[PDB]
């Protein structure tokens, strides 16, 4: 079977303008496992982000966190760009502060 | 204070060319401790936790051999199922394995796992009783059968029952100073103006270990589902967790809800009001 | 610690 992914789009710490974060976008509930999953800033794709080990849930549905380093300005955009066999096209989840 | 160790396996066809893609990790709670990637240079298990780097040479040899042996079976599986369902050779497909045992509040053996997948839906699976096989089907059920004259429940019931729990009580005292503390939620509440006479409250809670938490909206003492917005728990990356709950009331009347968090790091739930 | 032996399917 195949399932859609969750999207999640996050900083680690309460974030504050010129302060080191962490950017974060949490991807769950997808089958089958291989996913492309960039952060953007500013529209543009970020080379140095990680990403922890593949695992999955009691559904055998998978997640992964992707994640890199930042420092939220007042300017500055975020956002997560997700690709899967279920999508039609790939999504975009911008970040919010307050979420 | 339950607590649980497991192991997770996943294992992708490739047909273009080459093995399949295998990847696993091990965790105890709500921590991974271990992984292999079998595209990973050093094809070897690795630490993913301080407390397990004090495990000796003889501990990353013998896991790192039976780490293999895991995924050539998964090799030999995917394509053993690909014929039980009659299926192309060009397509890729998948198969996932997960195993383990919890050690209840007496940090006695409670209950033991072993689970498989194929295609992201339940294939086989040990019951509780751990002597008997769930078949989701009559591919499995040929499995089924096979393992049940081959013995594979006893095997595992040795290991689920002894080894399994042996270890996991020697992780949990290696790494007591992480895997036996509790880390309370970090809360707090926010407030944004959505339009001049609705207010959305948000409850935060951050920080916390481990991941099992809930969250609930009351209005004057009474729950309320209607109007909230409750997001899945997410890993911060430093291994805690974080979520929230969300709920749109009248401006002004924000005094009549209270945001209720329990969690094991809480003596008594936390009752949270807007200011 | 991982389980020594595993079946095949």
């Amino acid at each position: 079977i195949q399932r859609t992914p969750k999207i999640q789009v996050y900083s680690r710490h309460p974030a504050e303008n010129g302060k080191s974060n962490f950017l974060n976008c949490y991807v769950s509930g997808f089958h089958p496992s291989d996913i492309e999953v960039d952060l953007l800033k500013n529209g543009e794709r970020i080379e140095k982000v990680e990403h922890s080990d593949l695992s999955f849930s009691k559904d055998w549905s998978f997640y992964l966190l992707y994640y890199t380093e930042f420092t939220p300005t007042e300017k500055d955009e975020y956002a997560c760009r997700v690709n899967h066999v279920t999508l039609s096209q790939p999504k975009i989840v911008k970040w919010d502060r307050d979420m | 204070g339950s607590h649980s160790m497991r192991y997770f396996f996943t294992s992708v066809s490739r047909p273009g060319r080459g093995e399949p893609r295998f990847i696993a990790v091990g965790y105890v709670d709500d921590t991974q401790f271990v992984r292999f990637d079998s595209d990973a240079a050093s094809q070897r298990m690795e630490p993913r936790a301080p407390w397990i780097e004090q495990e000796g040479p003889e501990y990353w040899d013998g896991e790192t051999r039976k780490v293999k042996a895991h995924s050539q079976t998964h090799r030999v599986d995917l394509g053993t199922l690909r014929g039980y369902y009659n299926q192309s050779e060009a397509g890729s497909h998948t198969v996932q394995r997960m195993y383990g045992c919890d050690v209840g509040s007496d940090w006695r053996f409670l209950r033991g796992y072993h689970q498989y997948a194929y295609d992201g839906k339940d294939y086989i699976a040990l019951k509780e009783d751990l002597r008997s096989w769930t078949a989701a089907d009559m591919a499995a059920q040929t499995t089924k059968h096979k393992w049940e004259a081959a013995h594979v429940a006893e095997q595992l019931r040795a290991y689920l029952e002894g080894t399994c729990v042996e270890w996991l009580r020697r992780y949990l005292e290696n790494g007591k100073e992480t895997l036996q503390r509790t880390d309370a939620p970090k809360t707090h509440m926010t407030h944004h103006a959505v339009s001049d006479h609705e207010a959305t409250l948000r409850c935060w809670a951050l920080s916390f270990y481990p991941a099992e938490i809930t969250l609930t909206w009351q209005r004057d003492g009474e729950d309320q589902t209607q109007d909230t917005e409750l997001v899945e728990t997410r890993p911060a990356g430093d291994g805690t967790f974080q979520k929230w709950a969300a709920v749109v009331v009248p401006s002004g009347q924000e005094q009549r809800y209270t945001c209720h968090v329990q969690h094991e790091g809480l003596p008594k739930p936390l009752t949270l009001r807007w200011e | 610690s991982l389980f020594n032996t595993i079946a095949v399917l």
